[PDB]
């Protein structure tokens, strides 16, 4: 009926109204930013016994100093992280030193709304893409932690859960999170709140978590560490 | 279902697209031009439609070459589009040949560049229509008058705008075969006020043209002084 | 050149011709892989031999190399390209880095080509399931599996195609350390998890084998005929 | 345009292809192809669909198009695609002979050919084929052979087949009187005239209704003969006369 | 009568009875104008005769013609739409100059033509564009045969005559030349002017004045293409 | 010279209804022999062959491209192909490569498929087209088979007489060429039978 | 710039139905026929003008392709005569290459290709004309005829247009195999007068023969004499 | 119902119900001002309320030195809209060794935006701008629009309820020549808090405030260095 580039009588974009509302079907994650570091944390919704848990990668990692989380269309997303990948690279050949978490969302955020079907490219997107992403990461000012859309829309967050129960985690996020958190009070309610909206229980298998900090790389807990921390909590 | 592209002719031989891009010209503000036997004078009710905007906003008369003006009625960013291919073709036909272009030539190469956009699918007409004008040694002063869907024709006195049939009526009880400028552009004043409806629009603003053999064959636009008498006799005229 | 969006979203935020895709692989002959100590397998079911045909040429397991193997659902003549494909990249890669691929490689790309369908112009998605194992040169078995839209897992054991739903809940309960000691233990395992769902009974099934050495080994019908006295 | 397109290329509802499902129901009114394989070589045994008597055989054949040295094939559906699989099919051939030096083998053909019959189905807009084959002969390493394509882009080895018009009904009568190993190209030409003197509405054939070639090995090369009508009649005469004599 | 099934009515596909529906509609754009052509060719001369029938007394009718000039020797006439007039005749000028330029000589009416015809032929068969809704008739001497009179058409037709007439009036106007070919061959001499005029008012009851008209010659005594004067057009008219 | 790199040389003489063409075998690089078997004349038809010097890859080349397009053209008309025809086909194969050109120069003799009327020709690297009635030479001892046959060719020999004097021609004509010997083979197209010998020669 | 998808695709029973349009198309032309004879072929047309203005020297209905080669038309002009245009470009392109008249059978192939392209690409309909061959080569006359979707066959007698129903029907019963040229031309002038509602006449009809000389379409003074009789 | 689907179909009244809906579009946002002085020109935005998390956003850019702008409409639009001008200033600079005319520049940018509103397949710009700039004859305030014409004018203010603040600086604009700068950025304020609803008076991180003159390239003002501007406001 309608092209895919097509205003509605609110100007709204109908397919980007649709690819949007493909998110609210995701597993939940969530991002929190503190004075020490980030943290990111994702569910993995298990879907039978035989599926093998250390197969699911949710959570990976686009430089030494910068973590992505997504949700939505796991098929998707693997093209804009390989071309951060490539943009963090040539920054780096370029110019001799890393790239900003900034100019890596921004630059991230420009390959959205780049489709059509006449006079686009040789091989172009068909539609918009699905997928909405959380960055994290340490730079010349401190961790840092953002948010983009399917619309190209990013901004900049302390504390943001995107997925299919965010109207939920937020409403808790908001009276959990202050100025004056530490890293650990971070984590430990990160997975309260993780465990507050699950559907199944949370154990040291069906979830992810990685943390960046001024000190160190990009790393991610181990099914040591994690049970560890998941027994004391 | 005739009526959603320039390929489809209707079951009687009509182009509705072309005959709706006409509307759109067909509801909007005057302008007039008068040929004389010394050179052209072109006028336009320029509307303002709040305080805010600078007066000289939303120009209307253009300049094609050193030699060629030029008034618009309709979509005004069509009529920009248009003006950069007219001073396209009059450069391009300078480099090639050496000198200025005939204006009965450009009138033609404008007309063909038009009437291009009515044949297709991937396009749609202009929505906008356009008179030109010179002046030279050779041939004398010269206006011409260009359609959305591309016939030019050669004129007297044009009216493009909304007030066409008024504007027309009154301009042909005016012998300007053998009237000078200076003597026809307080009659474009006049008509212009005449035309003009005071009740749906109330502001509208005043801005004149010529070109002809006072101007050594440059288009220009009317000096303030002439302008303001000009407005005066026509309030006069008026009563 | 032909620039038309075939596959769009819709309200609710679907995907029509990819769901399409599924349901139409939801319609092909079973097949079930396992992944084994030292041995994999895995198995498909024939509708109908027609008592006229040449097994030799309709064969649902290739090769794409010497350690890496696959197994399908879904429609033979876009497998058959992707698998050729797939043949091409294996070869690439030998040449440029001197080193046999991993099965994760092989599997990504595969998923890549069928994801970069999804969002071109001018085009439709494959209608193929793929089932990929093999071994690396740690001496590891693996198993993993593809869909229409271009995502992957890796599994213990699985099954895709028509009657997956039972042959999935059967597996489930019946896997365990026990039946996974020795070859002949869990080709019986394969064996009589396929027969449940094959309602024609006997054997209307192909099975190859692919262990550490003697790559791709395909089981004889008689030797096959074998295993499904011993059951009983 | 939008308005216009037509969708060839597309998924329903139920994970089918509409055209490719069209142009088998096409595919499904034309006339009379089938094969037989045996020991010493293969054989085609097509019907004359136009009996016309003001036209002219100038052609050896109808539905044949030798296409090697050592191949031969038969059509079914649309001739005026047929003629242009024909024409790909020789190139193919040659452009394999130009580079090895060597012929090319059956299943190697079937497969180039099939794999443009399969671009057609996913993308570009266009309408596919509307041509069945049947395919005959002899390479180095399986010797003689027997293959089959379809609109959608898939083959297969076999035996014995049919297409056409009553190929279910063929098919169904070969099942019966087909043994394999066993068979020689006499009992192949009986079985396959008297499978024909059946699956045709008409009351008994003519030797001018059929068209037969078959394909042999003598002396290290490939001979591909079509049969004439004497032959023919001859056969149509032996068929009569055992038949007759059982009851 | 003839049924629909599709896009007939919207694009050139065939009809269930092959008919091309969106071409019957190009022939009653021509009828848009409002105007009407007549050619006679005679015994040396051809001739071309236009209605001129100005909207108001504003335009400047120095510019209002139907009559052209496609090369020295070479005339025409266009009916229909203007715009699309004026296309057809920039192409039939670069035709007959390209002509010129590859072979040496000058290019014949019946070529040209054909050319337009086959350029046309193009538009009734792809599905993107329009055919233009508009007449053609040329003029010439044939240094072989004579005097030429040829006419196209927005189907591709481009048939040869003896005596023309394209318009709103065609059918009339054609029936009344029908009766004029019976005899002395249409009055075979440079006065076929007679014949043209008198064509053209028989159907529509005007008497023109000395300027409501344009003809156009072309002779054997002298071969390029003329317009010929108001007092020459008032002398023929006086004379009537 | 390039096209004096392998050696090489080729002839073919016209009888009374008969055809005779004839090669040397030797292949060598500069100044040196590899192997003693070199083939030069190839099939093209029932009684149609052809001739090739010069290059040794480029005879290669030109004789597969040639096969390739005269398979495709019997299978589509439907028949076999004339002399005259395949000499034209090679001229525009030869011809298409104006600049930047294959260095080799061809010879055909057949057979016509309906009168068995003779038919001898060469063309030049560029595909100029040169019709005879008597003979025909290219190589490098080009001048040496010149003497000998202008001196012993006769008009409306028999088939035995045609051999006796293209193969004395061949013989004492690469007896005095250093890049070419190592033995001649000759082939003799009468209308039913296809008579091919290998003579004895010199080895130095 | 143009479309890129087909507008002629398969029906929910297989058919084509744009190219069954295109064939009503050709069944309201006019008519025509054909005789192949022992020594050579013969066509022949009904051209009927509207009215006695129309100039008849100016068009032809059959046209010559080579020295050898000649054919006439059903259905429509204006793609007869790109059709015409292209297939004197391929024999001018086979003369090129192999310095030798192309034949009959090769001609007709390579028409019957380009018009099978026009059903299968994207934006464009099919041809709305069937075409009549004539041709003689090596000892031969030959006669064969192409459908709108790229279907050829060879005759010995066919009729088209209007009425060719009823031309076979009449033209089964006279037809002999030993037939010469002369006494074809009657047959076939015959044929054309079943279903002519008028008056022959000179101008009324075209007449084209071919046999070892070439191709000629015949001038109004032999179309007289051999209507006298 | 057919016609409110494609860019290039016209109504039977000749309108463009495309471009119309592309405009509302541009409506959505929150309000923008400016205006100019003798010397002086100046934009104040108003930074929306997102969330209780996240920092708010950024609506004031800059394009060259002299040239600075201020966006209402799709974000990623307005971005690529900026790219453009910012290469445009940057090869002026680079073929005539001086700075462009912001006449120049907004034609150029007129050009641009008009063409996708014609062709099959493509849709308008869904964002609206205000430009402010200095150079040899002085400030200017140019505004656009997503159907390309574009405007001049003395003070603008585009967005959501922004019909209160243009009725606003219309009634004061009798005096926007004379004032200061502090006066001057003072009347923008004023009229920016004009279209506030009642729970809400201007705070010191949802505005910003941008700054063109005479001696003095654009500078944006950032969270607390628009403290000294919003003292008085009782």
């Amino acid at each position: 009926d309608r092209g895919v580039n097509t205003f509605s009588p609110e100007g709204r974009l109908f397919q980007v109204e649709y690819a949007i509302e493909g998110h609210k079907l995701g597993s939940t994650a969530i991002g929190i930013q503190t004075s020490e570091g980030v943290c990111l944390a994702v569910e993995k919704r298990i879907t039978s016994p035989l599926m093998e848990p250390s197969s699911i990668e949710k959570i990976v990692e686009i430089d030494a100093h910068i973590g992505c989380a997504m949700s939505g269309l796991i098929a998707d997303a693997k093209t804009l992280i390989d071309k951060a990948r490539v943009e963090t690279q040539n920054h780096w050949f370029t110019y001799n030193e890393t790239m900003t978490v900034e100019s890596v969302t921004q630059a991230v955020s420009n390959l959205a709304l780049q489709f059509g079907e006449e006079d686009a490219d040789p091989g172009a997107m068909s539609r918009p893409f699905g997928v909405a992403l959380l960055f994290g990461g340490v730079d010349e000012k401190g961790p840092q932690l953002f948010h983009m859309d399917p619309s190209g829309t990013f901004v900049q967050c302390d504390a943001r859960a995107i997925g299919s129960a965010s109207e939920g985690a937020q409403s808790s996020l908001q009276e959990v999170y202050h100025k004056s958190t530490t890293l650990k009070e971070a984590i430990k309610s990160s997975l309260i709140i993780l465990k507050q909206v699950m559907e199944e229980k949370l154990n040291a298998t069906n979830i992810e978590l990685a943390t960046v900090q001024p000190g160190q790389n990009f790393h991610m807990f181990t099914k040591e560490e994690l049970e560890e921390v998941i027994k004391d909590i | 279902g005739y009526d959603l592209s320039a390929s489809t002719f209707s079951p009687d031989g009509r182009v509705f697209q072309v005959e709706y891009a006409m509307k759109a010209v067909e509801n909007s503000s005057t302008a007039i031009g008068i040929r004389c036997k010394d050179g052209v004078v072109f006028g336009v009710e320029k509307l303002v439609l709040s305080k805010l905007y600078e007066e000289g906003s939303n120009k209307r008369l253009f300049n094609v070459d050193r030699h060629v003006g030029m008034a618009v009625a309709g979509l005004l960013a069509d009529a920009r589009s248009l003006a950069d291919i007219a001073r396209e073709e009059a450069s391009n036909f300078r480099s090639n040949f050496g000198y200025n272009i005939p204006l009965k030539h450009l009138a033609d190469r404008v007309a063909m560049y038009v009437h291009a956009y009515t044949l297709y699918s991937a396009v749609r007409p202009f929505g906008c229509s356009f008179m030109l004008g010179s002046y030279s040694v050779n041939d004398g002063a010269q206006l011409y008058m260009i359609d959305p869907s591309g016939v030019s024709y050669g004129y007297w006195g044009c009216a493009i705008g909304k007030a066409r049939q008024a504007a027309k009526t009154e301009i042909e009880k005016l012998q300007m075969k053998e009237m000078t400028c200076r003597d026809v552009v307080k009659e474009v004043a006049k008509i212009i006020y005449i035309v003009h409806d005071e009740v749906k629009d109330k502001a509208f603003e005043l801005e004149l043209s010529w070109v002809g053999e006072l101007t050594k064959g440059r288009h220009e636009i009317v000096p303030k002084d002439v302008r303001e008498e000009a407005e005066k006799y026509a309030k006069e005229s008026l009563k | 050149s032909y620039d038309r969006a075939i596959t769009v979203f819709s309200p609710d935020g679907h995907l029509f011709q990819v769901e399409y895709a599924q349901e139409a692989v939801k319609k092909g002959s079973t097949a079930v892989g396992v992944r084994g100590r030292d041995i994999v397998v895995l198995g498909v079911e024939k509708k109908s031999v027609a008592k006229l045909q040449d097994e030799r040429t309709v064969r649902k397991i290739c090769a794409l190399d010497d350690n890496v193997c696959m197994a399908f659902a879904g429609l033979t003549a876009d497998a058959r390209i992707v698998i050729n494909r797939a043949r091409v990249e294996c070869q690439s890669h030998r040449l440029t880095v001197g080193d046999p691929v991993t099965v994760e490689y092989i599997t990504r790309y595969i998923a890549s080509l069928k994801q970069r369908y999804t969002q071109s112009n001018g085009r439709r998605p494959f209608g193929i399931s793929a089932l990929i194992v093999g071994f690396d040169f740690d001496g590891t078995p693996r198993l993993y599996q593809t869909d229409p839209s271009g995502t992957y897992h890796a599994w213990k054991a699985n099954a895709i195609g028509r009657g997956a739903k039972s042959v999935r809940e059967f597996l489930e309960k019946n896997y365990t350390d026990d039946a996974i000691e020795t070859d002949d233990l869990t080709i019986k395992l394969v064996i009589k998890a396929l027969l449940e769902v094959v309602q024609s009974g006997g054997k209307n099934i192909e099975l190859a084998v692919m262990r550490r050495d003697q790559p791709l080994k395909i089981l004889s019908p008689e030797e096959i005929e074998k295993y499904v006295a011993e059951i009983e | 345009s939008r308005r216009y397109d037509s969708r060839t290329t597309i998924f329903s509802p139920e994970g089918r292809l509409y055209q490719v499902e069209y142009a088998m129901e096409a595919i499904g009114h034309a006339g009379t192809c089938l094969g037989i394989l045996a020991n010493d070589g293969v054989l085609l045994a097509a019907e004359r669909r136009n009996i016309h008597k003001l036209l002219d055989e100038v052609f050896f054949s109808e539905k044949i198009y030798k296409l090697n040295e050592d191949m031969a094939c038969s059509v079914a559906g649309i001739t005026s695609d047929a003629n242009v699989l024909t024409n790909e099919l020789r190139l193919i051939a040659q452009r394999y002979l130009l580079q090895y030096q060597e012929p090319i083998p059956c299943e190697q053909l079937v497969t180039a050919l099939c794999d443009i019959k399969q671009a057609y189905t996913q993308f570009g807009g266009k309408r596919p084929f509307g041509v069945s084959l049947l395919y005959i002969g002899w390479d180095k390493h399986y010797g003689f052979q027997l293959y089959q394509s379809d609109p959608s882009g898939n083959y297969g080895g076999w035996k014995a087949t049919c297409i056409g018009n009553n190929s279910a009904a063929a098919v169904s009568m070969l099942k019966q009187d087909y043994k394999e190993g066993e068979m020689t190209l006499k009992s192949a030409l009986a079985l396959a005239v008297k499978v024909l003197n059946k699956t045709m509405d008409v009351s008994k054939l003519s030797a001018e209704k059929v068209e037969i070639a078959t394909l042999t090995r003598e002396n290290g090369k490939t001979v591909i003969r079509v049969l004439k009508q004497k032959e023919v009649e001859q056969l149509i005469k032996k068929h009569e006369e055992e038949e007759a004599k059982a009851e | 009568r003839g049924s629909s099934a599709g896009f007939d009515r919207h694009i050139t596909i065939f009809s269930p009875e092959g008919r091309l529906y969106q071409v019957e509609y190009a022939f009653k754009a021509i009828n848009q104008g409002g105007l009407t052509s007549v050619a006679v060719r005679g015994k040396d001369c051809a001739v071309i005769v236009t209605q001129k029938k100005v909207p108001d007394k504003l335009l400047d009718s120095s510019t209002v013609t139907h009559l052209f000039k496609i090369t020295e020797n070479i005339g025409c006439v266009m009916t229909g739409m203007t715009a699309d007039s004026r296309s057809q005749v920039q192409r039939a000028r670069y035709e007959a100059a390209n002509w010129k330029y590859k072979y040496g000589y000058e290019i014949p009416v019946d070529m040209l033509c054909k050319r337009i015809a086959d350029i046309s032929q193009v538009y009734t068969q792809n599905a993107e564009m329009r055919p233009l809704g508009c007449c053609m008739i040329l003029i010439g001497i044939d240094e072989e045969q004579g005097p030429q009179v040829y006419k196209c058409d927005p189907a591709g037709y481009y048939c040869g005559f003896k005596a023309t007439a394209a318009g709103v009036k065609q059918t009339e106007s054609t029936s009344f030349l029908e009766k004029k070919v019976k005899k002395k061959f249409d009055w075979t001499f440079e006065q076929t002017v007679e014949t043209a005029i008198t064509c053209l008012s028989t159907v529509l009851s005007i008497d023109f004045k000395p300027s409501e008209i344009e003809v156009g010659v072309v002779t054997v005594e002298n071969p390029k293409f003329r317009i010929l004067t108001e007092a020459e057009i008032d002398a023929h008219l006086v004379a009537l | 010279s390039v096209m004096s790199y392998n050696g090489g040389a080729v002839m073919a003489m016209k009888g009374k209804n008969c055809v005779a063409i004839a090669a040397d075998r030797r292949f060598g690089i500069q100044a040196q022999m590899v192997t003693t078997d070199f083939q030069k004349i190839f099939p093209m038809g029932d009684r149609l062959y052809i001739g090739l010097a010069g290059l040794a890859t480029d005879v290669q080349t030109v004789a597969q491209r040639l096969k390739f397009r005269l398979n495709l053209y019997e299978l589509k008309e439907g028949r076999q192909i004339k002399p005259y025809t395949l000499m034209s086909m090679v001229a525009n194969l030869l011809y298409e490569k104006r600049f930047g050109p294959y260095y080799t120069e061809p010879v055909i003799a057949g057979l016509d498929p309906k009168t068995f009327k003779p038919f001898i020709c060469s063309l030049d690297l560029i595909g100029c087209p040169m019709v005879t009635d008597d003979f025909v030479v290219s190589g490098t001892c080009s001048e040496q088979m010149y003497g000998m046959c202008e001196s012993l060719w006769e008009p409306n020999m028999d088939p035995e007489h045609l051999f006796e004097t293209i193969s004395q021609a061949m013989l004492n004509a690469v007896d005095r060429d250093a890049v070419s010997g190592m033995g001649v083979i000759v082939h003799i197209i009468e209308k039913d039978k296809i008579t091919t010998r290998t003579l004895k020669a010199r080895m130095d | 710039r143009g479309y890129s998808f087909s507008l002629t695709t398969f029906s929910p029973s297989g058919k084509l139905v744009q190219i069954e349009y295109a064939l009503a198309a050709v069944a309201g032309g006019a008519p025509s026929v054909g005789i192949k004879a022992a020594n050579g072929v013969v066509l022949a047309t009904e051209k009927k003008q509207k009215s006695i203005l129309y100039d008849e020297r100016s068009v032809h209905k059959v046209e010559p392709i080579t020295k050898h080669i000649g054919l006439v038309y059903s259905g429509m002009g204006p793609d007869y005569r790109v059709l015409v245009h292209r297939a004197r470009k391929l024999a001018q392109q086979y003369y090129l290459v192999y310095q030798e008249p192309i034949p009959t059978a090769q001609l007709v192939q390579r028409v019957a290709s380009v018009m099978q392209e026009y059903t299968q690409s994207g934006g464009v309909r099919p041809f709305g004309v069937s075409l009549l061959i004539c041709g003689w080569n090596e000892g031969r006359p030959y006669l064969f005829q192409s459908d709108p979707s790229g279907a050829y066959f060879a005759w010995k007698a066919t009729a088209m247009g209007k009425n060719y129903v009823n031309g076979k029907t009449f033209l089964e019963k006279r037809y002999n195999e030993d037939l010469e040229l002369e006494d074809a031309i009657h047959t076939a002038i015959l044929t054309l007068k079943e279903s002519f509602e008028g008056q022959m006449t000179e101008d009324n009809i075209e007449v084209g023969i071919c046999n070892e000389a070439g191709f000629r379409r015949l001038t109004p003074t032999e179309v007289r004499d051999y209507l006298a009789a | 119902n057919q016609y409110d689907n494609d860019v290039t179909v016209w109504s039977p009244q000749g309108r463009i119900h495309q471009i119309e809906y592309a405009m509302e579009a541009v409506k959505q946002g929150s309000a923008t001002v400016g205006l100019k002085s003798k010397t002086h020109a100046v934009l104040v935005a108003l930074k929306r309320a997102q969330s209780e998390l996240a920092a708010h956003q950024k609506k004031i850019l800059h394009v060259d030195n002299h040239i600075g702008i201020s966006i209402a409409g799709l974000t990623a639009d307005a971005r690529l809209l900026c790219n453009f001008m910012r290469q445009e200033c940057l090869d002026s600079r680079f073929v005539f060794d001086r700075p462009l005319p912001v006449s120049r520049l907004v034609s150029l940018i007129g050009s641009k935006t008009q063409i996708p509103t014609q062709r099959y397949g493509r849709r308008p710009y869904g964002v609206g701008l205000l430009i402010a700039g200095y150079d040899d004859m002085g400030p200017h305030v140019f505004q656009t629009c997503p159907s390309a014409n574009y405007f001049d004018c003395r003070a603008m203010s585009i967005g959501a309820r922004s019909q209160s603040a243009r009725t606003y600086l219309e009634r004061h604009m009798s005096e926007f020549m004379q004032c200061n700068l502090d006066e001057l950025v003072k009347h923008g304020l004023r009229a920016l808090r004009e279209t506030l609803p009642a729970e809400q008076d201007l705070t010191t991180k949802n505005v910003s405030i941008g700054i063109v003159g005479k001696d003095l390239e654009f500078t944006i003002y950032d969270d607390d260095d628009v403290s000294p501007f919003l003292d008085g406001l009782e």
